[PDB]
RNA sequence: UGGCCAUGGAAGUCGGAAUCCGCUAAGGAGUGUGUAACAACUCACCUGCCGAAUCAACUAGCCCUGAAAAUGGAUGGCGCU
C-alpha cells in the first residue's frame, strides 16, 4: 500500500491530462463531503472533479513526456486547498455552473465578513427562552406572547468585519447563513492560454 | 448561572486534566507519564471523572 | 398542526422499518402517531396489510399520512430483497437454524435489484452497481456455488440493458 | 555522549540594546532594563555583529541535560527582549455561579483585595511581585490586567491571585470559581 | 444501509458470526463519548504554513518506584560526588 496506489495516482492524473485539454482549478476551502457529493451528481456527465497534493506537482513530469509545453504556467497556482475539475464543454459556462451551485453552511465564528449580513424582524420559533442572548449586544427583541420577536431589521456584522463567537451561535439559532461560500475559482487552463476569471 | 466560555476556562483550570492510576497526581491532560517520583513515572494514568 | 388542531393539506412522511407481523412489542404509533390523526391498532392492521405475504422476513415502512389515511409502502433495501429471494419460506417459530443458509443462486435476478436501486450510489452505471449488490449479500453466496469476492472483477454482462 | 558542540542565536531588534557582563544579560529599550545572572547555566554568550545584532551561545562538550539549557537561555533572553520592547499583559477573568468576587487594588498595583468569593467573610489580600502591577479593567466586566515587563514577575503574581481564589473541602469540577487566567498577551503589540 | 444476528433495544457503537463494494482523495459495515434507539460529538487519506531527521517495538547497564518496627546508630568510623 501506498507504493502500488501513488503510482496508481499518476496514472489518474496523466490520464486526465491526456483526456481533456481543459482543467480548472477550484479552492476547496472549508468544504463538506455532502458538498463534493453535490458537485458529483450535478456535474456528473460532463465534468470529472478531483483533489490532490504535492503530486500534483508533477504536471512537470506530464509536461517532460516528450509532448507538452503550457503546463509550465499552472505549476505556482497549486497552492492552498487545491482540487482540479477536467472537462472538455466550454470555460464562461462552466464558470456559471461552478458559481451557480453553492452551498449555506453556518456562520464561521471569528473568520471575515463577504456581505452586510442582517437580522429581518420575525419570531425565533421557540417558547419563553433566553432572549438575554440576543441582547446582549445591541438587539432589540421582545417576548411577543411566547415566541421571541425581533423588532427591528439591523445590519450585526458588516463587509470584511470579524464575526463574533455569540452574535454567530445565535444567527446558527435563527437558521441564517450568509457565511461560507462553497467553492470559489482562483485560476483556469483553456487548450494552453490562462485566463483569470475574465 | 454561569457564562459557557467562562466555565469552560475555569474547566481547563480544573477538570481538564489526566490523573495517576498510582499516586492519584493530577496531571496535565496531555500527559502520557506522571510527574511523581514517588510512583515512578508510571504512565499508568487516567482521565479526571467529568462531572454528570 | 402547528398552533392548535389544523389540517391544511396534510401529506406528512415518516421512516418506520421492520414489519413481518403485527408485533406484540409494536412501538408503531405513540410520539409521532396520536398527534397528527393516526390512531394506533388501526394504523398497525394497515401496516399489517401492507407488509403482509412477502416481506415476512423484516421489511421497511414509509408512513405518508393523508389526514387519517396512511399510505405504507415498501421501499427496498438490497439484503431485505436477496432475504425475500431465498429458498421460502419458513416464517417463525422453527426457523431457529437460523436464516443463513445462504445458496440460492441469483444471476439474473440481482439485475433487476440494480436496476429497483432509487438512481443513487454516484455510480457509473451498472457495471459498479453490480460489484456492489453482489456483496451486499452477507448470506446469499453468489452463484450455484461461488464466492463473492473478486468473481465481481470479470463480469460480461447487462452494461448496457440496466439504464 | 558529549556533543562536540551546540549552539544558537538570538537575534535581537533594532530598538533594543542588550549588553553582557560576562553571563549576567542586561537588556534595556524602551519601556526599561531587565537584568537576569546565568551564573549557573555553564555557557559561552558571545555578543557579536556590528550594530550588535545577534547573541550567540555557544555550549562545547556538552551531555543531554546540559545541551536542553542552550535553547532554554536563548529563548529566556527572547522573552527578556519582549518584556523590554512590548511588556507582558496577562488579563484574568473572575468565574463565579453566585458570590461575585470583588476585587480592588489598592497602593498602586501592589495590592489585591479579593473580597466575598464564595460568601467568605475572608479578605484575601494579594501583593504582587515587584515591577508587576494589577489594574481593574474596563470594557470588560469581571477581569483583570497584569501588566509588566518581567514575565516570570508577573505569571507568578497572576498564579498568585490564582491560587489565592481556591475552593477547599467542595466538587471542584462542580465549584468552578475564582480568578484564572484568560490570556497571556503584551502591552502593545506593533 | 434500520447491513446481518439479536426486538429488550444496537441503522458503526450492551455483546457475537460477519466483514465486502461504490464514490473514491477517502473514511472501519467502525476506536471511543454517549444514547432506550438515533442524533450530536470524537477517532484515516490528503493538503496550507513551518524546515531535517523522524518513530516504533524489544533488549541490557547505572539510577529511581516497588521498600513498614518498635532505646539513638552504624559501607567499621569520620567522611566522600
Ligand atoms: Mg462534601
Ligand atoms: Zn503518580
Amino acid at each position: 500500500d501506498r507504493a502500488t496506489w501513488k503510482s496508481n495516482y499518476f496514472l489518474k492524473i496523466i490520464q486526465l491530462l491526456d483526456d481533456y485539454p481543459k482543467c480548472f482549478i477550484v479552492g476547496a476551502d472549508n468544504v463538506g463531503s455532502k458538498q463534493m457529493q453535490q458537485i458529483r451528481m450535478s456535474l456528473r456527465g460532463k465534468a470529472v472533479v478531483l483533489m490532490g497534493k504535492n503530486t500534483m506537482m508533477r504536471k512537470a513530469i506530464r509536461g517532460h513526456l516528450e509532448n507538452n509545453p503550457a503546463l509550465e504556467k499552472l505549476l505556482p497556482h497549486i497552492r492552498g486547498n487545491v482540487g482540479f475539475v477536467f472537462t472538455k464543454e466550454d470555460l464562461t459556462e462552466i464558470r456559471d455552473m461552478l458559481l451557480a451551485n453553492k452551498v449555506p453552511a453556518a456562520a464561521r465564528a471569528g473568520a471575515i465578513a463577504p456581505c452586510e449580513v442582517t437580522v429581518p424582524a420575525q419570531n425565533t420559533g421557540l417558547g419563553p427562552e433566553k432572549t438575554s442572548f440576543f441582547q446582549a449586544l445591541g438587539i432589540t427583541t421582545k417576548i411577543s406572547r411566547g415566541t421571541i420577536e425581533i423588532l427591528s431589521d439591523v445590519q450585526l456584522i458588516k463587509t470584511g468585519d470579524k464575526v463574533g463567537a455569540s452574535e454567530a451561535t445565535l444567527l446558527n439559532m435563527l437558521n441564517i447563513s450568509p457565511f461560507s461560500f462553497g467553492l470559489i475559482i482562483q485560476q483556469v487552463f483553456d487548450n494552453g492560454s490562462i485566463y483569470n476569471p475574465e | 448561572i454561569i457564562e459557557p466560555s467562562l466555565r469552560q476556562l475555569a474547566q481547563k483550570y480544573n477538570c481538564d486534566k489526566m490523573i495517576c492510576r498510582k499516586c492519584y497526581a493530577r496531571l496535565h491532560p496531555r500527559a502520557v507519564n506522571c510527574r511523581k517520583k514517588k510512583c515512578g513515572h508510571t504512565n499508568n494514568l487516567r482521565p479526571k471523572k467529568k462531572v454528570k | 398542526m402547528p398552533p392548535k388542531f389544523d389540517p391544511n393539506e396534510i401529506k406528512v412522511v415518516y421512516l418506520r422499518c421492520t414489519g413481518g407481523e403485527v408485533g406484540a412489542t409494536s412501538a408503531l404509533a405513540p410520539k409521532i402517531g396520536p398527534l397528527g390523526l393516526s390512531p394506533k391498532k388501526v394504523g398497525d392492521d394497515i401496516a399489517k396489510a401492507t407488509g403482509d405475504w412477502k416481506g415476512l422476513r423484516i421489511t421497511v415502512k414509509l408512513t405518508i399520512q393523508n389526514r387519517q389515511a396512511q399510505i405504507e409502502v415498501v421501499p427496498s433495501a438490497s439484503a431485505l430483497i436477496i432475504k425475500a429471494l431465498k429458498e421460502p419460506p419458513r416464517d417463525r417459530k422453527k426457523q431457529k437454524n437460523i436464516k443463513h443458509s445462504g445458496n440460492i443462486t441469483f444471476d439474473e435476478i440481482v439485475n433487476i435489484a440494480r436496476q429497483m436501486r432509487h438512481r443513487s450510489l454516484a455510480r457509473e452505471l451498472s457495471g459498479t452497481i453490480k460489484e456492489i449488490l453482489g456483496t451486499a449479500q452477507s448470506v446469499g453466496c453468489n452463484v450455484d456455488g461461488r464466492h463473492p469476492h473478486d468473481i465481481i472483477d470479470d463480469i460480461n454482462s447487462g452494461a448496457v440493458e440496466c439504464p | 555522549m558529549k556533543t562536540i558542540l551546540s549552539n544558537q542565536t538570538v537575534d535581537i531588534p533594532e530598538n533594543v540594546d542588550i549588553s553582557l557582563k560576562g553571563r549576567t544579560v542586561i537588556v534595556k529599550g524602551p519601556r526599561g532594563t531587565l537584568r537576569r545572572d546565568f551564573n549557573h547555566i555553564n555557557v559561552e554568550l558571545s555578543l557579536l555583529g556590528k550594530k550588535k545584532k545577534r547573541l550567540r551561545v555557544d555550549k562545547w562538550w556538552g551531555n543531554r541535560k546540559e545541551l536542553a539549557t542552550v535553547r532554554t537561555i536563548c529563548s529566556h533572553v527572547q522573552n527578556m527582549i519582549k518584556g523590554v520592547t512590548l511588556g507582558f499583559r496577562y488579563k484574568m477573568r473572575s468565574v463565579y455561579a453566585h458570590f461575585p468576587i470583588n476585587v480592588v487594588i489598592q497602593e498602586n498595583g501592589s495590592l489585591v483585595e479579593i473580597r466575598n468569593f464564595l460568601g467568605e467573610k475572608y479578605i484575601r489580600r494579594v501583593r504582587m511581585r515587584p515591577g508587576v502591577a494589577c489594574s481593574v479593567s474596563q470594557a470588560q466586566k469581571d477581569e483583570l490586567v497584569l501588566e509588566g515587563n518581567d514575565i516570570e514577575l508577573v505569571s507568578n503574581s497572576a498564579a498568585l491571585i490564582q491560587q489565592a481564589t481556591t475552593v477547599k473541602n467542595k466538587d471542584i469540577r462542580k465549584f468552578l470559581d475564582g480568578i484564572y487566567v484568560s490570556e497571556k498577551g503584551t502591552v502593545q503589540q506593533a
